[PDB]
This record gives C-alpha cells, sequence and structure tokens, in this order.
DNA sequence: CCCCCCCCCCTTT
DNA sequence: AAGGGGGGGGGG
DNA sequence: CCCCCCGGCCCCCCCGGC
DNA sequence: TTTCGGGGGGGCCGGGGGG
C-alpha cells in the first residue's frame, strides 16, 4: 500500500470532513510525501473549498508516489459515522486504485472495522491558488464571526462587509430592514484570543450571499479564530487554521 | 372449519386430497406425476374452464411433495390477497431467494387466479422466474388466456383442462352415492350429466340439492322428476312438446300451449329458449338463412332477457321467430 | 423428489455469442464489437423468447472478462427503477472510476427498459452523454416505440427478427444430441410448428416430451402440446359454410375447454389480420365481432352469441 | 489518457467551432448575435430593442427535433464569448425548492472558477460571468414540482444570460415561457448541408460511402445527425461500403417511428389513397389501428370534426357523399357508445381497438379522399367547456330563484328565463330609468343579484340575443340601475354559497 | 435590395 | 395529393 | 429538555391496445 | 373532458433516538 496514513483518533478526521461537508458534493484529495491537500468546487461553482493536512496530522505517514483519490463526501461521512471517535483510523490506499480502505482499529477491544469506498473519476483539474496581495487582512474570533453572521442572515439573505479606517460593518439591508454591526480593532491581554485587527492597505467593501457565509462559518468548530482577506475585485478568503494545516473558503462577491 | 367434514358443502367435503383422485384429467396427471417422481418440475400453467380440477391438482401436487406440512412450506396467492408490483417485487422475490425454513427442499409459489394481476406485476415477476430457477418454480392458474401477457405465457409450460367427460362424472357420482347412502336412477345420472356441463361444483350442488329434496334418503330413490323439480329444469317432454306445437300448430294454439306449459311447473322461458336451442342444433336444415335467421333472432331474445323486459312479449317474439324462420324452409 | 433439475432454458443458455441462432448480421456485428471493444450505447428489440437478454449478457460477459461483478449494473423490472434511482445509483455508477483493458467500458443493462417511466428516460439523458468514456448502456425491450426518441437518437437500434424453422431445428437438435433424446422428424416438426419462432416455448415442449413420453413423435407432441388457437380461429373464420364454421366452434373450441372472451379476442385479432380478404369486408366482420364482445363482457358468455356472431360474419360474406 | 479510438464517433467528430456546427445557420447567427449584445441590453435594462428585436429578452430559448445541434451550439456560443457555463440538466433534481437554494444564488453572482482561471488573462471581461444553460426542460417529469414556474420567474428576473432548452415548444407544460424569452428554433438540417461532414468522417473512418445515398440515410433517421452517425458507426464495423446496393436494407432497419400528431393523423387516416386495394396492402388495418392509437384521445375528435370536408375518393356505384357521410356518422355515433361503455365504472378498456374502428377508421374509410380545406381543430372541447359553465350559472339561478318558483332547472332555462327577460330588460328598453325600481322589485321577489341579471341575460339564443339591446342602453340609465342597487339592502337566499 | 423555388413546420385542450 | 408562414440556395 | 433521522400516511398526477 | 384501480413521486407530520 503505497499510501498509509494513520489519525491517532477518528474525531480529527470526521470533525475535518465535518467542517466543509454542507457546501461541497465532490472532493479531490492529492496525497504526497508532504501531506494532503484536498480541492473542492460547489455545484453553484461560487465557492471553493480548499484544505491542507501536513505530515504532523497523522501518526504515522507514509506516501511511496503521489496519488489522486475523488470522493463523494456523503458515502464518505456514512462510513465515518460507523467508527467510533476513540479508535485510530487508518486511510489505506495502494497502486492503481479504485477504492480506499478506512480502518478503524481499537486496541482496548481488539475490534477492527475495516470499510472500503469506491472511489469518483474527477476530471477537474486543480485550480491554481497562487498568492494574492489582498487589500485587507482583518482576523477575529471564530465565535464572534459566527454569532454576526447568524444573527445578519435572519434580515437579509446578502451582507456587506465594508473595510475603512479603523472600521468594520457588516450591513444586512434586505426585506427586513436594514441592521449593521460595527467593530473596531481591539486588543486584549487577558484573553488575546477575543482580539480585532485590521491591516488595511485600501478601502474595501464586498457584497456576498447568505448561504455561503452561513456554510462557511459551520467551521467554527475547528478553530479559535477566522482570517478573513479581502480584495477591491476578488474572491474573499476565511482562513481557520488547525493544529497542523488549514481550511480555507474562497468566496465569489456579488455583483457591485 | 368448525365440528367435522360432515359440515362442509359437497364442493368442499369431495375435494381431492391426493393425485389419484383427480379424475377426467387422465394425461395432465400422468405428466405432472412423472415430472414429481423424477424431480423434473417446470413451471407450470394450468389453462381451464371452471370445477375442472386445477387448484385441487396444484394443491395435490404440493401436498405429494412435500406432504402434510406443505401449507408452510409454499407461498400460495389468489385474487382474495394483493398482488400489486410492490407485492412482486418484495414478498415474492424474498420467497424465491431464499431457502426454506421447516426443512430442506425447493420452493414452490402457486400464483392461483393469475388472470387477475395486473400487467406491470406480469413483468416483474419475468425476472424473478428467470433467475430464481434452481430452487424456484413458478404455477400459474388460470381461466382466461387473453389476460397473461405473452412474455410470461412463454415462460410456463401450457396444461389445458378440458371440460369433465361423462366417464369421469359416473365415477365422481358412484363414488358420492356410495358414501352417501343414496339410490339414482339411470335417467337421473343422464339428466344430472346433461345438465352439469362438464363442471363437477354443478353435479355436487345438485346431488345435494337432490338428497335434501327426498322424504326418506334411506329408501328414496332420486329420479329424473326430482332432479328437475329442485333446479326447476324444464323436462324434454315440455321442450318438444312446444317445438312441436310452435312448428305444426297455429299461433294461438301455439301462444296456449306455451303458456300452459310454463304455468304448470313455472319455467322460466331462458331455459326453455336454451332448450329448444339444443334441439333444432341437430336439425338439418334445407337452407343456410333459416339457421342464420334462427340463431341471430334466438341470440337477440337471449341478450334482450338478461337485461329483463317484458316475459309475455319475450315468448311471442320466441315464437314469432321461429315460424318466421322456418317458413324459408319451403 | 426434493432435489430440482435445471431446465433445458437455462442448462443450454448460450454462454458465448457464437452459440446463438438467428440475426445472423446483428449477432456477427455483436461479435466484431467484442473483439474490438468500443461497445456503443444500444437498444436491441423484437418479440419474447428470440435471444435479447442472452446476446446482451454473452457480450456483457465476453467484453469484460474477469471484471463482469463490477463493471456491469443490472437493472430490470423486478427491481425499482424510478426517477430516483437513475438520479443516483445510476449516476454513481457512471461517475464510478474503474481500471480496465484499453478498448472497455462499464456497462448498464437496463432489461425490459420499455416498463420504464418517461421521467426516468429523460434523466437518463445527460448522464449517457456526459459519461460516454466510460459507461455504455444496453436497453432490451420487446416495444421500441416505449422508449423515448431522445433516448433512441443516443443509441444504435437492433431490431431482432424471428428465428427461422432452419434455427430452430438447428438448435434443437444441437440440444437433442447433447442429451441423447430419441426423435422423429414429425416430432421436430410439430414442436417447430406449435413454437411459433419461440425458441423458449420449443424448448419447453421439448423437455415436456421426452420428459412425459420419451419419444418425441407429432403423435406424442400433440398430445401435450395443443395446436395454437389462433390458426383454428382463421379457420373456422374463413369455412365456406355456415354448418362448417359452427361445427369447428363447437368440436374444436367449445369443447376443448376454450372461454368465450379468448375466442371473441382472437377472433378479433385474426380478422385484423386476414389480408386474403377485402378491408372493407374485414371492417364489416370486425363490427359485428365487437357487437358479440361487447355482449359477452356484459354477461351473456353463451355458445348461442357466439353462433349468431358467425352466422352475421357468414351474412357479410355472401 | 483516453484513447481516440475508444470514444464514441459523436464525441470523435463533435463541432470544435460554431463554423463546424451543420445547418440551422440562421438560429445560431441569431443566438451569437443576442448573447454578444447581452451586455450592451443590461446597460441599457433590455428597454431600447434593436433591429433583430432579440435585445428586450434576457433569456434565450432554443427549441428542436432531437439530434440537431441545440446543446452543442448553445455550449459552443458559451464558450466563444468567454463565459463560464453552469448547465444543470433532466439528471439533477430542479423543483421549485432546490432552484430557490440553487442556481438563485448564481443568478447574481461572480464565478470563482473564472477568476482563478482568467485571473492572468487579459481583455477577458466575460471569464468572471456566468452562463446558465437549463437543459432539458421538456423533461421536467414529476419529481420537479414548480420547477418550470420557478424557471419562468428566473428568465423573467436574472442578471447573467440564461439559456433553456427543449424539444418540443409546443407542449402545455411550456406555455409560461411564451413571452419571456427569445425563442429560437432549430429545424431538421438538409442532407446537403451535413453530406461534407459525412464524407470526412467515412474518409477518416477507412469505409466508402457514396454520397447518393446520403439522402436516403438522413430521411431514415428524419435529420438525427447523432443518429446518422451512430448508424454509420454500427455498420462499417462489418460493412465497408455504404452504396446503393444495401442501402434499402440498412433504412428499413434503422428507419424510425415517429407518433404522428393530431393534425398529421387526420390527414393521412382521410386520404383516399391508403384504402384503395394497393394502398391497403401497403397500409393495413393493423397500421390503421395503431395510427390511432398513436393518440387515442384525440383522434376520434380530429376525425369526428374533419369528416365532413373531404372529397372522397371512394364512393360505391351510385352512393353519393351525403350517403356516406350518413354512414360515417352513424358509426360514430355507435363507436361514442362504445366510449361510453370504456370509461364506466366497469373501466372496459379492452374495448380499445374496437373503438378505434368505430370511431376514426370505419368512418373515415367511408369518406376517405383529399381534404376540400384546412385541417380544423375540434370544436367539441370549446364548446363542452362554455356548456359546462352556462350549466353553473343556471345552477347558481335556479338555486338562487328556488324558493319562489316551482320547477327544474331545465324548466326554468325553457319556460322561466323568457318571461323573467320580458320583466327584467323589455322595461329599460320603454320607460329608460323609470323603470329601475321595479326591476329591483322583481329581482327583490326572486332573491335576484346583478351577476343573476347578466347570467340570464346570457342565455337567449336566435333572434333574443341580447347583446346589442344591452349595449345600446344609455350609460346613465346603467349607471343609475348600479347606483341603486348598491344603495338598497337585498335579501340573500342561501347564505355561504 | 428584390424575386423565385423547395422544403419544413405549425394549425391544436 | 390541406392552408398559411418562414428561411436559405439560386437568379437577378 | 431540545434537535435530528427516517419510517408512515396523505395528497396529487398520469395510463389503461398489441 | 372523464364515471375505478394501480402506480409513482413529492410534501408534510410525527415517533423514536441521541446529545
Ligand atoms: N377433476 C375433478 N375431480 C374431482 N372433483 C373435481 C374435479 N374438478 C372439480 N372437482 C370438484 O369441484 C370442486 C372444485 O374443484 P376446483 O379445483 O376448485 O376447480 P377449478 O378449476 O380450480 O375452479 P376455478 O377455475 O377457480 S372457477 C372440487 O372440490 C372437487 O370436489
Ligand atoms: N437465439 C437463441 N439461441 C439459442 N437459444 C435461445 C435463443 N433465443 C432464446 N433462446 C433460448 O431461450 C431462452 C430464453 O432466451 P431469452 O434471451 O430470455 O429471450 P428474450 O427475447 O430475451 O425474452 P423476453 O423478450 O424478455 S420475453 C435462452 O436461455 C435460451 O436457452
Ligand atoms: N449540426 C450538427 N453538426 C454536426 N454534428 C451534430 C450536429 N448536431 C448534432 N450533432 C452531433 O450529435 C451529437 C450530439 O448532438 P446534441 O447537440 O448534443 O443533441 P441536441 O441537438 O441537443 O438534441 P437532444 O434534445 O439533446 S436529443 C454532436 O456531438 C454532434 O457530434
Ligand atoms: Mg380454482
Ligand atoms: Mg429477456
Ligand atoms: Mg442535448
Amino acid at each position: 500500500s503505497m499510501l498509509e496514513a494513520k489519525f491517532e483518533e477518528a474525531s480529527l478526521f470526521k470533525r475535518i470532513i465535518d467542517g466543509f461537508k454542507d457546501c461541497v458534493q465532490l472532493v479531490n484529495f492529492q496525497c504526497k510525501e508532504d501531506g494532503i491537500i484536498a480541492q473542492a468546487v460547489d455545484d453553484s461553482r461560487v465557492l471553493l473549498v480548499s484544505l491542507e493536512i501536513g505530515v504532523e496530522a497523522f501518526q504515522e505517514y507514509r506516501c511511496d508516489h503521489p496519488v489522486t483519490l475523488g470522493m463523494d463526501l456523503t458515502s464518505l461521512s456514512k462510513i465515518l459515522r460507523c467508527g467510533n471517535n476513540t479508535d485510530t483510523l487508518t486511510l489505506i490506499a495502494d497502486n492503481t486504485p479504485d477504492s480506499i480502505i478506512l480502518l478503524f482499529e481499537d486496541t482496548k477491544k481488539d475490534r477492527i472495522a475495516e470499510y472500503s469506498l469506491k472511489l469518483m473519476d474527477i476530471d477537474a483539474d486543480f485550480l491554481k491558488i497562487e498568492e494574492l496581495q489582498y487589500d485587507s487582512t482583518l482576523s477575529l474570533p471564530s465565535s464572534e464571526f459566527s454569532k454576526i453572521v447568524r444573527d445578519l442572515s435572519q434580515l437579509s439573505d446578502s451582507i456587506n462587509i465594508m473595510i475603512t479606517k479603523e472600521t468594520i460593518k457588516f450591513v444586512a439591508d434586505g426585506d427586513i430592514g436594514s441592521g449593521s454591526v460595527i467593530i473596531k480593532p481591539f486588543v486584549d491581554m487577558e484573553h488575546p484570543e477575543t482580539s480585532i485587527k485590521l491591516e488595511m492597505d485600501q478601502p474595501v467593501d464586498l457584497t456576498f450571499g447568505a448561504k455561503y457565509l452561513l456554510d462557511i462559518i459551520k467551521g467554527s468548530s475547528l478553530s479559535d479564530r477566522v482570517g478573513i482577506r479581502l480584495s477591491s475585485e476578488a474572491p474573499a478568503l476565511f482562513q481557520f487554521d488547525l493544529k497542523s494545516g488549514f481550511l480555507q473558503f474562497f468566496l465569489a462577491p456579488k455583483f457591485n | 372449519e368448525k365440528r367435522s367434514k360432515e359440515n362442509l358443502p359437497w364442493v368442499e367435503k369431495y375435494r381431492p386430497e391426493t393425485l389419484d383422485e383427480v379424475y377426467g384429467q387422465n394425461e395432465v396427471i400422468t405428466t405432472v406425476r412423472k415430472f414429481v417422481d423424477e424431480g423434473k418440475l417446470p413451471h407450470l400453467l394450468f389453462y381451464g374452464p371452471p370445477g375442472t380440477g386445477k387448484t385441487s391438482t396444484i394443491v395435490a401436487l404440493a401436498r405429494e411433495i412435500y406432504g402434510k406440512n406443505y401449507s408452510n412450506m409454499v407461498l400460495e396467492l389468489n385474487a382474495s390477497d394483493d398482488r400489486g408490483i410492490d407485492v412482486v417485487r418484495n414478498q415474492i422475490k424474498d420467497f424465491a431467494s431464499t431457502r426454506q425454513i421447516f426443512s430442506k427442499g425447493f420452493k414452490l409459489i402457486i400464483l392461483d387466479e393469475a388472470d387477475a394481476m395486473t400487467n406491470a406485476a406480469q413483468n416483474a415477476l419475468r425476472r424473478v422466474i428467470e433467475r430464481y430457477t434452481k430452487n424456484t418454480r413458478f404455477c400459474v392458474l388460470a381461466n382466461y388466456a387473453h389476460k397473461l401477457t405473452p412474455a410470461l405465457l412463454s415462460r410456463c409450460t401450457r396444461f389445458r383442462f378440458q371440460p369433465l367427460p361423462q366417464e369421469a362424472i359416473e365415477r365422481r357420482i358412484a363414488n358420492v352415492l356410495v358414501h352417501e347412502k343414496l339410490k339414482l336412477s339411470p335417467n337421473a345420472e343422464k339428466a344430472l350429466i346433461e345438465l352439469s356441463n362438464g363442471d363437477m361444483r354443478r353435479v355436487l350442488n345438485v346431488l345435494q340439492s337432490c338428497k335434501a329434496t327426498l322424504d326418506n334418503p334411506d329408501e328414496d330413490e332420486i329420479s329424473d322428476d326430482v332432479i328437475y323439480e329442485c333446479c326447476g329444469a324444464p323436462r324434454p317432454s315440455d321442450l318438444k312438446a312446444v317445438l312441436k306445437s310452435i312448428l305444426e300448430d297455429d299461433w294461438g294454439t301455439a301462444h296456449y300451449t306455451l303458456n300452459k306449459v310454463r304455468s304448470a311447473k313455472g319455467l322460466a322461458l331462458i331455459d326453455l329458449i336454451e332448450g329448444i336451442v339444443k334441439i333444432l342444433e341437430d336439425y338439418e336444415l334445407q337452407n343456410e338463412e333459416t339457421r342464420v335467421h334462427l340463431l341471430t333472432k334466438l341470440a337477440d331474445i337471449e341478450y334482450s332477457i338478461s337485461k329483463g323486459g317484458n316475459d309475455q312479449i319475450q315468448g311471442s317474439a320466441v315464437i314469432g321467430a321461429i315460424k318466421a324462420s322456418f317458413e324459408n324452409e319451403t | 423428489t426434493l432435489s430440482l433439475q435445471l431446465p433445458w432454458v437455462e442448462k443450454y443458455r448460450p454462454q458465448v455469442l457464437s452459440d446463438i441462432v438467428g440475426n445472423k448480421e446483428t449477432i456477427d456485428r455483436l461479435q466484431q464489437i467484442a473483439k474490438d471493444g468500443n461497445m456503443p450505447h444500444m437498444i436491441i428489440s423484437g418479440m419474447p423468447g428470440i435471444g435479447k437478454t442472452t446476446s446482451v449478457h454473452c457480450l456483457a460477459h465476453e467484453l469484460l472478462g474477469r471484471s463482469y461483478a463490477d463493471g456491469v449494473l443490472e437493472l430490470n423490472a423486478s427491481d425499482d427503477r424510478g426517477i430516483d434511482v437513475v438520479r443516483n445509483q445510476i449516476k454513481h455508477f457512471a461517475q464510478k472510476k474503474l481500471h480496465l483493458p484499453p478498448g472497455k467500458h462499464k456497462i448498464v443493462i437496463l432489461d425490459e427498459a420499455d416498463s420504464m417511466t418517461a421521467g426516468a428516460q429523460q434523466a437518463l439523458r445527460r448522464t449517457m452523454e456526459l459519461y460516454s468514456n466510460s459507461t455504455r448502456f444496453a436497453f432490451a425491450c420487446n416495444q421500441s416505440n416505449k422508449i423515448i426518441e431522445p433516448l433512441q437518437s443516443r443509441c444504435a437500434i437492433l431490431r431482432y427478427s424471428k428465428l427461422s424453422d432452419e434455427d430452430v431445428l438447428k438448435r434443437l437438435l444441437q440440444i437433442i444430441k447433447l442429451e441423447d433424446v430419441k426423435y422423429t422428424n414429425d416430432g421436430l416438426e410439430a414442436i417447430i410448428f406449435t413454437a411459433e419462432g419461440d425458441m423458449r416455448q420449443a424448448i419447453n415442449n421439448l423437455q415436456s416430451t421426452v420428459a412425459g413420453h420419451g419419444l418425441v413423435n407429432a403423435d406424442n407432441v400433440f398430445k401435450i402440446v395443443d395446436s395454437p388457437h389462433p390458426l383454428i380461429v382463421k379457420k373456422m373464420l374463413l369455412a365456406s359454410n355456415l354448418e362448417d364454421s359452427i361445427q369447428i366452434l363447437r368440436t374444436d373450441l367449445w369443447k376443448k375447454g376454450y372461454s368465450s372472451i379468448d375466442i371473441v379476442t382472437t377472433s378479433f385479432r385474426v380478422t385484423k389480420n386476414l389480408a386474403q380478404v377485402k378491408e372493407s369486408v374485414r371492417l364489416e366482420m370486425i363490427k359485428e365481432i365487437g357487437l358479440t364482445h361487447m355482449r359477452i363482457l356484459e354477461g351473456v358468455g353463451t355458445y348461442l352469441q357466439l353462433a349468431s356472431m358467425l352466422a352475421k360474419i357468414h351474412k357479410l360474406n355472401n | 489518457v483516453v484513447r481516440e479510438e475508444d470514444k464514441l464517433w459523436t464525441v470523435k467528430y463533435a463541432p470544435t467551432n460554431l463554423q463546424q456546427v451543420c445547418g440551422n445557420k440562421g438560429s445560431v447567427m441569431k443566438l451569437k448575435n443576442w448573447l454578444a449584445n447581452w451586455e450592451n441590453s443590461k446597460k441599457n435594462s433590455f428597454k431600447h430593442a434593436g433591429k433583430d428585436g432579440s435585445g428586450v429578452f434576457r433569456a434565450a430559448m432554443l427549441y428542436g427535433p432531437p439530434g440537431i445541434g441545440k446543446t452543442t451550439a448553445a455550449h459552443l456560443v458559451a464558450q466563444e464569448l468567454g463565459y463560464d457555463i453552469l448547465e444543470q440538466n433532466a439528471s439533477d433534481v430542479r423543483s421549485k425548492t432546490l432552484l430557490n437554494a440553487g442556481v438563485k444564488n448564481a443568478l447574481d453572482n461572480m464565478s470563482v472558477v473564472g477568476y482563478f482561471k482568467h485571473n492572468e488573462e487579459a481583455q477577458n471581461l466575460n471569464g468572471k460571468h456566468f452562463v446558465i444553460i437549463m437543459d432539458e426542460v421538456d423533461g421536467m417529469s414529476g419529481g420537479d414540482r414548480g420547477g418550470v414556474g420557478q424557471l419562468a420567474q428566473f428568465c423573467r428576473k436574472t442578471s447573467t444570460p440564461l439559456i433553456l432548452i427543449c424539444n418540443e415548444r409546443n407542449l402545455p407544460k411550456m406555455r409560461p415561457f411564451d413571452r419571456v424569452c427569445l425563442d429560437i428554433q432549430f429545424r431538421r438540417p438538409d442532407a446537403n448541408s451535413i453530406k461534407s461532414r459525412l464524407m470526412t468522417i467515412a474518409i477518416r473512418e477507412k469505409f466508402k460511402l457514396d454520397p447518393n445515398v446520403i439522402d436516403r440515410l438522413i430521411q431514415t433517421t428524419r435529420g438525427d445527425i447523432r443518429q446518422v452517425i451512430n448508424l454509420l458507426s454500427t455498420i462499417s464495423t462489418t460493412t465497408k461500403t455504404i452504396n446503393h446496393e444495401n442501402i434499402n436494407e440498412i433504412s428499413k432497419a434503422w428507419e424510425k417511428n415517429i407518433a404522428l400528431k393530431p393534425f398529421d393523423i387526420a390527414h393521412k387516416m382521410l386520404d383516399g389513397q391508403i384504402y384503395s386495394d394497393i394502398g391497403s396492402r401497403n397500409f393495413t388495418l393493423n397500421d390503421k389501428i395503431a395510427l390511432y392509437f398513436d393518440d387515442f384521445d384525440f383522434t376520434p375528435l380530429m376525425i369526428q370534426e374533419n369528416y365532413l370536408s373531404t372529397r372522397p375518393s371512394v364512393l360505391k356505384p351510385g352512393q353519393s357523399h351525403l350517403e356516406a357521410v350518413a354512414e360515417a356518422a352513424n358509426c360514430i355515433s355507435l363507436g361514442d357508445i362504445v366510449e361510453k361503455k370504456i370509461r364506466s365504472s366497469e373501466q372496459l378498456w379492452s374495448l380499445l381497438p374496437l373503438h378505434a374502428v368505430l370511431s376514426s377508421v370505419y368512418p373515415a374509410s367511408k369518406v376517405a379522399g383529399h381534404m376540400a380545406g384546412r385541417i380544423n381543430f375540434t370544436a367539441w372541447l370549446g364548446q363542452n367547456s362554455k356548456s359546462a359553465k352556462y350549466y353553473r350559472l343556471l345552477q347558481e339561478i335556479h338555486y338562487h330563484t328556488r324558493l319562489g318558483t316551482s320547477t327544474d332547472k331545465i324548466g326554468l332555462r325553457l319556460d322561466y328565463l323568457p318571461t323573467f327577460r320580458k320583466r327584467l330588460l323589455d322595461p329599460f328598453l320603454k320607460q329608460g330609468a323609470d323603470a329601475i325600481s321595479s326591476v329591483i322589485e322583481v329581482m327583490d321577489d326572486y332573491y335576484l343579484t346583478k351577476e343573476d341579471w347578466d347570467s340570464i341575460m346570457e342565455f337567449f339564443v336566435g333572434p333574443d340575443v341580447t347583446t346589442a339591446i344591452i349595449k345600446k342602453i344609455p350609460a346613465t340609465v346603467k349607471s343609475g340601475f348600479t347606483r341603486k342597487y348598491n344603495s338598497m339592502t337585498h335579501p340573500v337566499a342561501i347564505y355561504r354559497t
């Protein structure tokens, strides 16, 4: 088996999958000697999910040659639900692969559950996510962003984010009036996790859909803070760090 | 059931329990017996008219194959149960694709009265029959072949149940008279066979009614008079007299004779028409037009009677039709 | 007694494309496709028991070798084939990734596809189009008109014709040799005559004989197999005199147990397919037969009604 | 990774450029012009229509028979103008809920894939836009509830170009798309427009194809290029020469069976040629019954509608047109009785063939010939609906006046209504506005209303038609009548009707 | 720009 | 070989 | 104590010949 | 158009289980 990646507990992989399972259907995983990079595009072709998991997140990682695996997330989640969170989860794939093996092993009861998931043929090529000089680079706690987004979505289906000098406005102008939430760059020493920073280059103003933001903010469980990179005319970048790796959402802004 | 078999109707009390008690179908019985005795039973399609022994034959075959516990080793479905496409997809498929519970053996499925099943279910049954032929066999019973899809008919070996021959009916009547302490005259047996039209149910029901009619069945013999009284059917002499009067007397005399013959025993006009048609079938007419007119007008009168209407007008119509048709002989 | 024996129809089901008789051009085309691969989307149509399912299965087996288990998705009327099934399971199978030799593809076999609803057929279109590089579709049906035009446009039409008497005789003789069956020429003639081009019925009757009487002669065949009643009805309708028609009706149909509804329906069909009689005369006879059929459906299923129908038909043909 | 010789010929030889498309050049040009100028129309809010008239529609509806290049044309147009394609088809659930939760968000959103693919591309302004292609809209079965209406709203309200594709534009289900999209029609391409493509395919695949028999092949597939390419691929496996010798057999084997529509069924059934001896030999009675079954709910209506408008060529010696018409009418009446039997509680659908003979085939054979004029659709459906509406109105009027009269609804129609008119309409034509009160009184005596007044006035026929009479009444009189009625209380016969 | 075949497609709940 | 309307090859 | 999964009615629509 | 019956497919509702 060229590819053998062991997660000490299946909980981590389950949380990672659940983070971006309500917005995409098919994922392409490229596994190389340096780890796993996964890409996904939603049906509407508006949201792009990228995932990076380094070799530090696995107890034992071995990859003789790079491999590509197309997975449907419904089946993957269904199979993952069959393994307890306290078992070690081994992902196994051999040369010329038609399926991937998920092995949930528990040494406490010497119980081994082996599942085989058939791979999907995806012809889409990995979009080149080249570094972009985003105009604004904000970062704020995941809980606060989730609360604000969920509160604003109840009023309007579109949320407008404006970044100006020491001003971050989330307007929700829609059918139910027009509510706004304003936060300022704030720093605390007792609990630095609740600090808000702003590193603009030019003023920014982008409008996004409510459904995409609601799907994106579902990943707050995997990170304590969320980093938002914005540019005058380009997709936003919502980054959630992990113990070893990251989960990024690229959302195409609404027109004007 | 309740109490004992003596409380059952004769049509049910005398239901064959073994293939040796099925009369009048010697070829089919022999073929099926040879098939079972050599382990080469194919899918069966028993096609026949009412009361010929199809259900009895298949039940006896299942009993012979599986013994007394056959009821728990076969899947019997009839028009009284739901047999939709979902039933075929789930219940029949599960039965055909699973092993026996009580004892080892092959699976038998009896789709009695399969002519009452929808076309969709019949189509779904095709691959069920084809795929599980190794361990399952299907038997379907029908009275009307036009209701069965060609695909289903292609998959089944056909056995036709003819109307019961007269000798088989006599043998069954002899067995019944041996069981029930009864005496039957040859004329009574002849009339019973004539009116039965090859149906054993009719024979048994009429015999039971005849026995009930006798005052002292132990020492009273059933005669043709008893049969005609219980069945309320015209006697041959009455039909001959009516026909002779119609064909050889004036209109008033024919009307009077028909009315008197009908009133004497309270006969129905339809039975008289049937008897006269049977009598005239053997007549040798010199002109085809006479037969054509007879058949057409009598069929019209029978159809009119089927919907009710005035009885006297219908009788006069019968008389006039016969007279006009026979006027063409010249 | 409790151990069944495989019927000859299944025991001698052709396992290779070279064992199928009839439709020589189409069979050779299928053999060429198997040899060179690149199977196209196809629809095989015909009438019962001519070798459609056998041909499709043989082609799939020969093409896919040992990859038959994973590369073939078989669905028929006995399986649920609704719109949801087509959208989910068939789409997943088409999107599946499987490693096969250079000239092979995954195969979806929709047997009895005429039973599928219009919505499922509509849903199949873009699935067939987008994934043709890895999946191919083979439909087998009895009535091609049931398949919607868009699906027919995407497939290759293979309309099987009925097996000739020679092909039926050839296959029957091969089976006889492989089974060591005693037979006479007249017995084979009777078997083929009653088969009416249906291989399944021919083999079934051949087994029923021997299984019941040993020697396959015309007599023994006719003691179990009845001559097709459509031919008897045709003889009844074409009889010169009304007396002959009535005699045929009484002896060959009524006294044999055939129901009146069956007789009248067969009369309708035969009159519809009487090419030797003028169309107007056939229309008048059909009107009379329809009157009789309507009377029968009401409950008056008597021999007198059929006799009257024959009398009216003879009146028309005079 | 996919070998060239392992693809279907329809994929290997699929058009790569809009010029490679065969036939329907005008439709392709119309679609290209519509999409090219879509941005300008958006800038003008789709108010100033151009010379072509395509500037007012924000969406296009491509329709035509199968296998002619609609999907290929739409995809090539989308890719030629550097747009990003968002495609949905009948293989995707397209109900109201899913459409609202799906393509609706993308209707006014940018394309992340487009941005990340054309970031380095210069002068690609459309690369970040979406072109929504809704294929197989006609194939929306019960699995897509409300999809047609939601797509119609999308067409009437969208921010990016939207293209819809269907095969049957004349079906009632497609009515909502009547005037909310630019209709682009694709016609069966002729043989001359595809002969070069067939020659190229034959040369590339190493098999002889005679140019003469190409038209016969096109006729066999009825202008389906996909079907003809498939036929060539299937026949070339064993036959290396499609010449005049084998053309007949190939055409007869692959000939299509398209169910005729009601007008075509009526035209063919009434043709006198098929009922001749020879024509009977070619077109048989079974063929006629199958032609009826092609549409068994409209064929009898069409025959009954059009059997009086022909010039028979099958008249028997001495038989006149009127006698044949009478015989056909008698058989149509018998067929109507049979139809009543079929759709009764017994559900005797086994009589469907017999009905076919009594309602369609026999009368047509009696009056078969050449149509004397245009074939007309049945007028029975509209008349039936009108009769049902009038019967409903009569029932309401009867039950409003049921407490004053002594009769059934038929007696009310035949006897009471004339006197009611004489007491409700004539007074207005003699004393003008002085009858108002009197008329109202009459209404109050029978629990009548203004709507009942109009309905009653709408029943009379022949020399008692009130339309002109009502129209000629002075407007002042009618206004006064309405004001007087609306300014007074009236009794109610039935509460909560 | 105009005109003429030549055929196709639509009438239709 | 139904009547009426629309479109693309050829002549003008 | 509250939320989510997925079995069962409930409703609506469309054929029904060879 | 439509007098039953069957079949398919979608929308709710609610029992039960899980956290
Ligand atoms: N060949 C027979 N031999 C003896 N009794 C018979 C025979 N046929 C019918 N009967 C008698 O009539 C009764 C009914 O026979 P069945 O087997 O039910 O006939 P059937 O043909 O299956 O009826 P249908 O086709 O459903 S109306 C039996 O219980 C017997 O008593
Ligand atoms: N051309 C044939 N050659 C040899 N045997 C045949 C042939 N056709 C049919 N049979 C035999 O009959 C049996 C059934 O054949 P099938 O392939 O099932 O016919 P079919 O046309 O597919 O039936 P339908 O259309 O679903 S009713 C086979 O197992 C064969 O034994
Ligand atoms: N005008 C054409 N020219 C060349 N090839 C064509 C043309 N039209 C269809 N084809 C061929 O047929 C194949 C499929 O055609 P499509 O455009 O996808 O079908 P369609 O016209 O959309 O009809 P439906 O409604 O999908 S059946 C193309 O890839 C081509 O290979
Ligand atoms: Mg029975
Ligand atoms: Mg088959
Ligand atoms: Mg298409």
